[PDB]
């Protein structure tokens, strides 16, 4: 059971998007859903967390509204929407499914950002 | 919460003794992840609680340390062992990285 | 002093909480356990559960327990005191009703080794219900469940595992009416994501492969016995009007009273079965038999006999075309 | 049941005891049906739309004879 | 009910729609003896004495028609 | 431990359930030797029939007992007496409703060995025998 | 110590009351909370019921018990404490 | 009731061999079965412990990773697997069932192994 | 674990007072179990938990002992007598046998 996601975009500053993350296999109100963000140079970097269910989410401390955690039962999509693009934001993000714990284990295939 | 290496480029001989070491802030757990990433794909996980295994990882990956040290330990290099090496703590709600080899 | 043996273990001197999860600041506990079956059984099919009464081993290692007086390896204790020390919070997921059992004593194994490790034993009578897809209810094979749960520990304090060597255990001598306990079992991995965080979750898979015994002489054979009782229809005199139509009528009421007669425990389900439809199939051969005849009726000299030519011997012939049809398909 | 009461319209008219036997056993049969219909049911003043259909199809094989 | 079945072989040849109205009713009577039979008892694979007796009663008058 | 059943009403064998609710009472006798006394005389002594929790209790359970439990009507149904030296007679009341494995291929003749299995639990067979 | 830690929570030291409300002379308690079900379903059609298996999840704010001993955030207790603090009196009308 | 065994064998050392045992009479997975070795010269030593169902065992500290219990429920038949046969090991071993208790009462027939 | 017997053989005549005395590492328990092998067959049970006997068991032969000594006592000595002895205790996870003695 792998995720999947839709084709990656490109970006002016300033400016915001959503970020798809079909699922295969089950549903994906069952399992959390985690955002990571590479930034080339640096590294991954954590961003939040959706029950999809719920929506109930944990965003970061540098992260405090920076994302948007939405999600799409009719197809078992989740969804991240972001907000006010720089140039510190130009990343590699990923939607992962972490099942034993806070780790990372399941994941989709990478969506490459650029602002 | 911060995860601190020691080094961004571990490059030895084939077969050689390579250990990792990556400090947390404080004594959060052993809930000590590792991951690998390969270029051109996705990120994998290497251990996790700090001794365990994922499902098909053949031998020669193998983790220790307690308290404030932990440690990735590889006595048996191969030709692709060499890629992005990342620590991980997990006992705290920031999932926050280290510093990447 | 063996009272100064559990002076050191438990109580004032020893300083012991039962509050507080072995390994804490730091590791979480691993529980290898598994069940120890008595009756399983009596599955029920219109309130869709089964009472089965267990034993639940289970093992873990609190390391706080380290003892160099007595030099026993495996010891026992008090079978009370178990709520003196620090237990697992494990529910079932589909219980629906479930209790301890006190009879004389807290019927609650308490095991507790050299190094701290504890082997544990308590026995628990369950009602467990399980979603059972009912397709071809008379040949399936329902993989009716459990689920352990932890509720109050996370899975960074708590998990659990099986065995690894004989990770489920059934008692000898179980034999159930209508079922087989098939003895391969898939022992897999749940895991339940709250709004609280992560839980552990382990699971059973019971296939219960259906004995058909009952279903057969007590279903199928009156089911079977009315559909030729109406071939007789289609060779008695062509004066027998008012002896011809005593038949099929009363023999589609009973096949009527034999439908009525085989829902009795049977739940209230939206989706189709094999069992009624082998009902409603040889309902509607019986009910075939008289409209032959009222097509007969509204012709009625050997015209009549040419359409009754059709019936006296090619729908005796036309029986067992279905009868082949319904064991191919929905015997998996 | 209903359709099964029209194949009373259709046989021959010296059928006299014949036809006699249809529609009187399945009105009991619709009987049967009706009192094999509220087994579960709740005791409720009001009327339902399950049940009128009964009736009306107890009221159409009560037509035939 | 099984020896009520041979006054069936007693009866005039012509009472060609009375003895129809005999073997039916009473091999309904047998179902109804043996839906009459297994309230209380429970649902188990294997076969019994008590209710073969039941099934060969029900063959013989099944045998009558 | 020598122990016996004193039975009140047995019997409600159900064919469905495939069960029967049996009340008996319990004794069971075993020693205690460390409860000797030289302070009164009397050999066969009665007690409190609630101080029987401040003692020790055998295990035992019923293998197919399907739903048991105590009597504590107006007293703990719960007999203890002590004698002299330490042995203990013991008796209790309790309600079953066995469940028995019938074999039922003739069912009007049949002769149903229906029964009941006392078992220790929390002691294994280095520290209890019935 | 983490059994000095409940030592300062609750029991003899503390001196916590578990029969008061929370922010008591002043402000109520509001209660936000919502259901987990398991086993929704049963409906019967006589009995006119259904039996239903749900957690119960409810916040709210308990503002006497503030600490800066240990730093963790977010911190599990033990399952059978909850007797010794306050809790809410919600029951079901049609239960 | 009593056991059973097959015939005796003759290994070489440094060789492993399995020693079924044969049940007549119930299902061996409700009781223990137990080993015994008896090396002539010395005396019997007990080897292990298995309950068929559940193959959980309790090898003795001399005999650290010396036998491999396994059972056959098809049959009702219990295999002890041995390894690294040396001269040491030349014995006669036993099936034996100890009902109440530690102790031994029934038996198969004895089997004499020559390494 | 170490048990600690007497004697491999003790010489005697037919119907004489002939005892065994075992002795254990600590004090494990009253269990100890007594094993005659005749040569040929198998070992048999004699008597277990020091006291007590078998079914259709030689009634000739007592068991006693507490503590750390523990005795099979054989009072009367019979022709069919002539055989092995072994002691046991299985109060412990390791069955520790005895030194072994054949009459
Ligand atoms: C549980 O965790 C311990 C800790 O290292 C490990 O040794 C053991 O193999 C685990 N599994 C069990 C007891 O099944
Ligand atoms: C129980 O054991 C004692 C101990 O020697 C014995 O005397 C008695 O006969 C045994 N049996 C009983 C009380 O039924
Ligand atoms: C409850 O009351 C507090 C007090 O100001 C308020 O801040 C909060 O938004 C309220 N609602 C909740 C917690 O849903």
């Amino acid at each position: 059971v792998q995720l999947q996601q839709s084709g990656a975009e490109l970006m002016k500053p300033g400016a915001a998007v959503k970020i798809s993350c079909k699922a295969t296999g089950h549903t994906i109100s069952r399992y959390w859903i985690d955002w990571l963000k590479q930034r080339p140079g640096h590294g991954l970097e954590w961003i939040g967390e959706i029950l999809p269910g719920s929506g109930s989410t944990n965003y970061n401390e540098k992260f405090k509204g920076k994302a948007t955690f939405t999600a799409e039962k009719s197809s078992n999509t989740a969804y991240m929407q972001l907000s006010s693009l720089t140039s510190e934001d130009s990343a590699v993000y990923y939607c992962a499914m972490g099942v034993r714990g806070n780790y990372f284990d399941y994941w989709g295939q990478g969506t490459t950002l650029t602002v | 919460i911060v995860m601190t290496q020691s080094h961004k480029f571990m490059s030895t001989s084939v077969g050689d003794r390579v250990s990792i070491t990556c400090k947390a802030s404080q004594d959060v757990s052993t809930a000590v992840a590792w991951y690998q990433q390969k270029p051109g794909q996705s990120p994998k996980l290497l251990i996790y609680w700090a001794s365990t295994r994922h499902t098909g990882v053949p031998g020669r990956f193998t983790g220790s340390g307690s308290g404030t040290d932990y440690t990735l330990t590889i006595s048996s290099v191969q030709a692709e062992d060499l890629s992005l090496y990342y620590c991980q703590q997990h006992y705290s709600t920031p999932r926050t990285f280290g510093g990447g080899t | 002093s063996p009272s100064d043996f559990l002076d050191k273990l438990m109580g004032r001197t020893s300083g012991y909480d039962a509050r507080i999860r072995p390994n804490f600041k730091g590791p979480p506990v691993n529980v290898s356990c598994n069940i120890f079956i008595n009756s399983f059984g009596s599955i029920a099919e219109t309130t869709m559960d089964y009472r089965v009464n267990i034993f639940l081993r289970q093992q873990w290692n609190d390391p706080r327990l380290a003892y160099n007086e007595y030099p026993d390896d495996s010891l026992d204790l008090d079978p009370s005191m178990l709520d003196s020390i620090w237990k697992p919070d494990l529910f079932f997921a589909n219980e629906k009703g479930a209790h301890f059992h006190e009879i004389t004593t807290d019927n609650k194994l308490l095991r507790i080794s050299r190094n701290g490790n504890v082997l544990y034993s308590i026995r628990i009578t369950l009602t467990l219900a399980c979603p059972m897809d009912l397709k071809n209810f008379p040949m399936d094979v329902q993989t009716c469940i459990m689920q352990l749960e932890s509720f109050g520990y996370t899975m960074n304090d708590l998990i659990f595992e099986w065995q690894e060597q004989g990770a489920v255990q059934v008692a000898d001598g179980l034999t159930l009416p209508q079922f087989i306990l098939k003895e391969e079992k898939d022992l897999r991995y749940c895991t339940k994501h709250y709004n609280t965080g992560k839980f552990t979750c382990i699971e059973a898979r019971f296939h219960l492969e259906r004995q058909m015994g009952y279903y057969l002489i007590q279903m199928y054979i009156p089911s079977l016995l009315i559909v030729i009782l109406s071939w007789i229809s289609f060779w008695i005199n062509m004066d027998a009007a008012p002896a011809r139509v005593g038949l099929g009528i009363t023999t589609v009421l009973t096949m009527t009273t034999q439908s009525s007669g085989s829902r009795a425990s049977l739940p209230k389900v939206s989706y189709v079965k094999a069992i009624d439809i082998w009902m409603a199939v040889c309902l509607l051969f019986v009910f075939s038999a008289l409209l032959e005849y009222a097509a007969v009726n509204f012709v009625s000299i050997q015209r009549a006999k040419k359409i009754d030519k059709i019936s006296r011997i090619g729908f005796p012939m036309a029986f067992l075309i279905f009868n082949m049809f319904y064991w191919i398909i929905y015997k998996i």
